[PDB]
C-alpha cells in the first residue's frame, strides 16, 4: 500500500512577501534577545532545532520529517536527546501567536534558515507546504543519532536520512555553532571561538587543534583541546575515516565550497520526507536584515 | 562625545562573552584568535607586535578611538573589508557604550 | 541674478531601495533608543529637526531650505531657537556614516518623515537629490518663528515660507508631539498626553481643554491647562484668529483631512528652494517597519 | 506560567512615564483620558464604570490574560482594530516584563 505520501499544500493565499515577514519577526527576536546561553542567542539551538524534527525521518516507511510538525506532543519534546530544545520552541511560540496560519513544520524550519541566514551563513532556498497532522501521527524515541559513537554508525544513521558523506560532513560544520550544555546532553564546552557566526571553524580546528581524550563532570568521555574547545566522539570519528577526513580538509580549505555543500543538503534534510507538486511555487531565497537596511 | 559613556561593570560582562575567548586586555596578555587589545586606543589598526593579520588592517589604517570602534563593532565586516575578526557585531547602542567604556579602562 | 537656483541630482547610483533602507536604520534606531527624553523618544525632535532646517528658507532670495541643507555646520547650530536640536544630529550621524553616499538634506528631512510615519502618521511622500553647500552660503540667525506672538506674526512668517491659512494649521499639528523643555526654548510642559504618535490631539485639546495663560520658571507666559498641558502663544494663537479657528475645529473633527493635509504641507515644507529636474523619479513612499513586519 | 515575571521598581518608572498621564492604578482612581485600570486581572474588556469605551473595546470582551494583556501592548491597534488608545506599543520583552508585574501589585 506504499509509504504514506506527504503532498505540499501551500497556506491559503500566503506567498513570499507573507513568508518574508515571518523571517523578519524570527530574525528581529534573534537580535532582541542576544542574552541568551551568555550571549551566545537563540541562533544555534534553533538551526540544532530545524535538524532534531527533521531527523526524525525515516526514508523507508517515510515516518517522520517537517512535514507533520508533531513536534509539540509529550511523546518527542520530552525525549532524553531533545533536552534544551524546549527554549528554541518557547521562541518560536509567541510568532506563531503572530501567524496563527502557518503550519509548525514550516515555522520550525524556517527558524533554522533564518538562524544560519543571520548568522552569517549561506543563503538556503526554503520551500512552504508543509501541514500540521494529528497527533497520531507523532514518532517514537531513539530515531536520533546518539553522541557518543565511531564514523561507522553516522555513516549508518545518515544512510536512513538518505545522505551520503558528501552531505553528512557538511551539516557537521554546524557543530561549530553553540555548545554543549552538560545539563542537557551529558557534554559541555563549545567546538570553537566563533559560536553564533557561520564559519568553516569546525574543519579548521578539528585537524589544527591537539585533541585529548578526556571525561567531563558527567563521566562522559570528549575530545578536548588545550585551547578549551571540544569535540564529541562522533565529531572526532571524521577525521579517523579516511573518506571522512579528506572532506573534512577540503571544506577547512574552502569556505565557499563548504557553504554551497551545506546550504543544499541543510535544505534536504529540512526537506526530506515532503513531495512537493508541479504547480508548486520555486524556492523561497530570504533576505537578510542585514540587506534591508538593518 | 557623541558617543557617551555607560557601566564598565557591564562592559566587562559584554567582554567576557564575547571577546575574552579571542582576546586578552591585560599588559604583555597572550594573544589568541585575536591580537592583544591592551592599548589599542590611540594606537593604529594592526601594529600588534609579533602577530599576522590580514591586509585589510594596515590598508584600512585608523587610529583607533571611541568613534570608529564603535562603527567597528556595529558590523565588523562593514567598516573593514577583508577582515579575520567573525563577529554578529553590536547592535545596542548601550552595549557598544558600556563595552567600549570597559575597554577604556582596561587597556590603559 | 535672480534667487539661486538649487537643482536636485541624485545621488550616483542610487535608487528607491536605498533610501527604503536608510528609513529602516532610522526607524529601527527609534524602535531601540526609546528611553530619551523620559520615554518620548527621538521621534519629535526629529520632526522638529527636519522644520527647524526647512524653516530657515527664504523665498524671496531663495536662501536657505533643506537643499543645503540648513543645519550642517558649525555657527547656526548654535542659535537661540534651536536649543535641544543637537540631540537631533548626534541620532542621525551614526545613520550617516553607514550610508555616507546620502547628503546631510536629505538625511534630515528623512529623519522627519521616517519620524512622522513609525509614530503612526500619514504617509509622506520624499523626494531625494538634495546636494550638500558649501560653509559660505549659510544662513543667520533669526530666520525661524519666536513662540511669544500672535496670529499675525505666524500669518506673516509663514508667507515666506509659501504657506497658507489651511498649510499652516496643518504643520502646527506636529505640536501635538514631544513637548517643550524649560532649559531649552523657555517653556515647558506637552501639549497633550499622546506624545511619540502622531494624532490630531493638538487640534481636538486647543478648543476643548480649560487654558489658564501662567508665568513659568523662566518668566515667560504660556498657556496652561488642568490635565497638565501646555500651548505656546502662538499655538494658542490659532483659536485667537477666526479664520483659523475654522480649520483647527475642521481637523478636530476630521483627522484624515488633517494627515492628507499635514502630507502636503510637510512634503512641501522640506522641498521649498528645490528645483526638480523633469527627469527626477517620482516621490518615494516608504513602507513603515510593521508593513514590512519588522 | 507561560509569561515570567520581572522587576517592579523599573516598571514603576516605565508606568509613571508611559501610563500615569492616561492612567491610574487606586482603587476607585479617577479616569482621564483612559480609564482606571484597578483591579483589571479577574475583569474583561471594558467593564469599569464612568468610562467611555469605543465599541471596538467593548466588543472583543476577553478577559486580560497575562499572556494576552501583555500582548496588547505589543501593538495596540491590531488586537482590536478602532480602539481610540493612542499608544507606540511595547516592542520589547523585558519592557512588558517590569511593567506587567508592576501591574500586578498596584492593581490590588
Ligand atoms: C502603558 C504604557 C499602558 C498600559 C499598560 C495601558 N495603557 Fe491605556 N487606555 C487609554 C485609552 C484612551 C483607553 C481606551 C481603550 C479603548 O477605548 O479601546 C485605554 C485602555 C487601556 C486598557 C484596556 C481597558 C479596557 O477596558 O479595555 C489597558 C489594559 C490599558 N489601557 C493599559 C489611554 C492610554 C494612553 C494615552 C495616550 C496611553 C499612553 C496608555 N493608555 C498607555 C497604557
Ligand atoms: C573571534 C574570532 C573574535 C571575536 C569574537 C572578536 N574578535 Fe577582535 N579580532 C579577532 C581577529 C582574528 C582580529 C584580526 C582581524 C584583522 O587582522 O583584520 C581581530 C581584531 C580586532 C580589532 C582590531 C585591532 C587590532 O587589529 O589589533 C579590534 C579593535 C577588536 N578585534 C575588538 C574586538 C571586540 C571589542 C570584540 C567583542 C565585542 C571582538 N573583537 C570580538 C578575533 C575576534
Ligand atoms: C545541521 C545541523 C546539525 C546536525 C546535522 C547535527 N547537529 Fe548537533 N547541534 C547543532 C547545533 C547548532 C547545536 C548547538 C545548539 C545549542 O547550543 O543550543 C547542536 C548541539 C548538539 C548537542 C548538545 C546540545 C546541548 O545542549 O548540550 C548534541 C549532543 C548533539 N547536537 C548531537 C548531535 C549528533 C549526535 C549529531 C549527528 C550524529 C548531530 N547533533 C547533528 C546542529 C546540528
Ligand atoms: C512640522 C513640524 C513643526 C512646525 C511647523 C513647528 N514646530 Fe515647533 N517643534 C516641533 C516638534 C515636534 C517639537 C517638540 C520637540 C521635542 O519635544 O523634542 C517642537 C518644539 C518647539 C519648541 C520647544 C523646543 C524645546 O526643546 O523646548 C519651540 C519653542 C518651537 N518648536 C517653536 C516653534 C514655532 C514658534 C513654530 C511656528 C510658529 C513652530 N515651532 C513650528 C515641530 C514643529
Amino acid at each position: 500500500t506504499t509509504p504514506l505520501v506527504h503532498v505540499a499544500s501551500v497556506e491559503k493565499g500566503r506567498s513570499y512577501e507573507d513568508f518574508q515577514k515571518v523571517y523578519n519577526a524570527i530574525a528581529l527576536k534573534l537580535r532582541e534577545d542576544d542574552e541568551y546561553d551568555n550571549y551566545i542567542g537563540y541562533g544555534p539551538v534553533l538551526v540544532r532545532l530545524a535538524w532534531h524534527i527533521s531527523g526524525t525521518w525515516d526514508k523507508h516507511d517515510n515516518t517522520g520529517g517537517s512535514y507533520g510538525g508533531t513536534y509539540r506532543f509529550k511523546k518527542e519534546f520530552n525525549d532524553p536527546s531533545n533536552a534544551g530544545l524546549q527554549n528554541g520552541f518557547k521562541f518560536l511560540e509567541p510568532i506563531h501567536k503572530e501567524f496563527p496560519w502557518i503550519s509548525s513544520g514550516d515555522l520550525f524550519s524556517l527558524g533554522g534558515v533564518t538562524a544560519v541566514q543571520e548568522m552569517q551563513g549561506p543563503k538556503i532556498p526554503w520551500r512552504c507546504g508543509r501541514v500540521d497532522t494529528p497527533e497520531d501521527t507523532t514518532p517514537d524515541n531513539g530515531r536520533l543519532p546518539d553522541a557518543d559513537k565511531d564514523a561507522g554508525y553516522v555513516r549508518t544513521f545518515f544512510q536512513r536520512l538518505n545522505m551520503n558523506d558528501r552531505e553528512v560532513v557538511a551539516l557537521m560544520g554546524a557543530h561549530a555553532l553553540g555548545k554543549t550544555h552538560l545539563k542537557n546532553s551529558g557534554y559541555e564546552g563549545p567546538g570553537g571561538a566563533a559560536n553564533n557566526v557561520f564559519t568553516n571553524e569546525f574543519y579548521l580546528n578539528l585537524l589544527n587543534e591537539d585533541w585529548k581524550l578526556e571525561k567531563n563532570d558527567a563521566n562522559n568521555e570528549q575530545w578536548d583541546s588545550k585551547s578549551g574547545y571540544m569535540m564529541l566522539p562522533t565529531d572526532y570519528s571524521l577525521i579517523q575515516d579516511p573518506k571522512y577526513l579528506s572532506i573534512v580538509k577540503e571544506y577547512a580549505n574552502d569556505q565557499d565550497k563548504f557553504f554551497k555543500d551545506f546550504s543544499k543538503a541543510f535544505e534536504k534534510l529540512l526537506e526530506n520526507g515532503i513531495t512537493f507538486p508541479k504547480d508548486a511555487p520555486s524556492p523561497f531565497i530570504f533576505k537578510t536584515l542585514e540587506e534591508q537596511g538593518l | 562625545t557623541e558617543f557617551k559613556a555607560g557601566s564598565a561593570k557591564k562592559g566587562a560582562t559584554l567582554f567576557k562573552t564575547r571577546c575574552l575567548q579571542c582576546h586578552t586586555v591585560e599588559k604583555g596578555g597572550p594573544h589568541k584568535v585575536g591580537p592583544n587589545l591592551h592599548g589599542i586606543f590611540g594606537r593604529h589598526s594592526g601594529q600588534a607586535e609579533g602577530y599576522s593579520y590580514t591586509d585589510a588592517n594596515i590598508k584600512k589604517n585608523v587610529l583607533w578611538d571611541e568613534n570608529n570602534m564603535s562603527e567597528y563593532l556595529t558590523n565588523p565586516k562593514k567598516y573593514i573589508p577583508g577582515t579575520k575578526m567573525a563577529f554578529g557585531g553590536l547592535k545596542k547602542e548601550k552595549d557598544r557604550n558600556d563595552l567600549i567604556t570597559y575597554l577604556k579602562k582596561a587597556c590603559e
